[PDB]
């Protein structure tokens, strides 16, 4: 299960 | 014993025509289970594994949602970082990014990662704690400021402590017999003669999961890295992997070395020795 | 900026006997950048179906790939992998060794 949340842009 | 999930997101410029191409792929352990190619005809996550498949279209449509958004991400990412860094735009660069989780043998969280990489090299990572960043330079110390602002680490911890453990057992549970197994190594030995009174002696580790194993030399009773040969575990393509371990010795001295063997599988460290 | 050239290991899934069917593997690690060319040739001819694995990364971040194809060993036979990278001059020509 990948995350929907965490992981935004730099 | 422990085992842990990680996800591996690629996307690479391609300047002189297209837009980006983005690779995803998702391991349980040493297992691969789910890939994403952004190039390939179909644009939906795909299972890479068997008993992965059992889940319904909607694990699979969330899946392939939340694959694509990444995608943008990253999209995005390649050419903030060009603005960082005052790259021209007729390179091609390449964002790596890295996540997943680790579980004892209790099957409780253990610990957490989350890593970023541009152009081959440690960005931004998170450290293993109540979290904080680590930043490579100043222009990731600027992804900082803006990741502090946004909360983003307590959402990872979030994910990394949450959904990605729980859903970690529901793939062991179901996987059983891809994933809880531990086969041994099949070990043997190889004799070359090289030279005209110097010898190879190749000792042999093939078919093991997992992928973790040791394999050392001893002339008489003591280690040996110098002189030796170790090439780099690969694996084999039916799911297990191969390894091993050379070293150059004199004609006529070959019953005085020993490979050394430890593994999971091995409830005790092997030892073999030049017999036939 | 860093670049990385590849290691390459060519070698049979199965030990290798005249005449049984095998894979053929050739499998690329420690390489940066990603692009990378890698064929499988036998007699020094390309060999068209090959298959590859999916793209992944080692702890230093350097990209690893597997190529495969079945087939069945004989002793005329010569087989190698035939690789390019944005770090190598010429491509680099591995042969397969039964004993490796």
């Amino acid at each position: 299960i990948t995350s929907g949340i965490g992981v935004l842009p730099v | 014993g422990s085992h842990s999930m990680r996800y591996f997101f690629t996307s690479v410029s391609r300047p002189g025509r297209g837009e980006p191409r983005f690779i995803a792929v998702g391991y349980v352990d040493d297992t691969q289970f789910v890939r994403f190619d952004s190039d390939a005809a179909s644009q939906r996550m795909e299972p890479r594994a068997p008993w992965i498949e059992q889940e319904g279209p909607e694990y699979w449509d969330g899946e392939t949602r939340k694959v694509k958004a990444h995608s943008q991400t990253h999209r995005v990412d390649l050419g903030t970082l060009r603005g960082y860094y005052n790259q021209s735009e007729a390179g091609s660069h390449t964002v790596q990014r890295m996540y997943g989780c680790d579980v004892g043998s209790d099957w409780r969280f253990l610990r957490g990662y989350h890593q970023y990489a541009y152009d081959g090299k440690d960005y931004i990572a998170l450290k293993e704690d109540l979290r904080s960043w680590t930043a490579a330079d100043m222009a990731a110390q600027t992804t900082k400021h803006k990741w502090e602002a946004a909360h983003v680490a307590e959402q990872l911890r979030a994910y990394l402590e949450g959904t990605c453990v729980e859903w970690l057992r529901r793939y062991l549970e179901n996987g059983k017999e891809t994933l809880q197994r531990t086969d041994a190594p099949k070990t043997h030995m190889t004799h070359h003669a090289v030279s005209d009174h110097e010898a190879t002696l190749r000792c042999w580790a093939l078919s093991f999961y997992p992928a973790e194993i040791t394999l050392t030399w001893q002339r008489d009773g003591e280690d040996q890295t110098q002189d030796t040969e170790l090439v780099e575990t690969r694996p084999a393509g039916d799911g297990t992997f191969q390894k091993w371990a050379a070293v150059v010795v004199p004609s006529g001295q070959e019953q005085r070395y020993t490979c050394h063997v430890q593994h999971e599988g091995l409830p005790k460290p092997l030892t073999l020795r030049w017999e036939p | 900026m860093i670049q990385r050239t590849p290691k390459i290991q060519v070698y049979s899934r199965h030990p290798a006997e005249n005449g049984k069917s095998n894979f053929l593997n050739c499998y690329v690690s420690g390489f940066h950048p990603s692009d990378i060319e890698v064929d499988l040739l036998k007699n020094g001819e390309r060999i068209e179906k090959v298959e590859h694995s999916d793209l992944s990364f080692s702890k230093d971040w350097s990209f690893y790939l597997l190529y495969y194809t079945e087939f069945t060993p004989t002793e005329k036979d010569e087989y190698a992998c035939r690789v390019n990278h944005v770090t190598l001059s010429q491509p680099k020509i591995v042969k397969w060794d039964r004993d490796m």
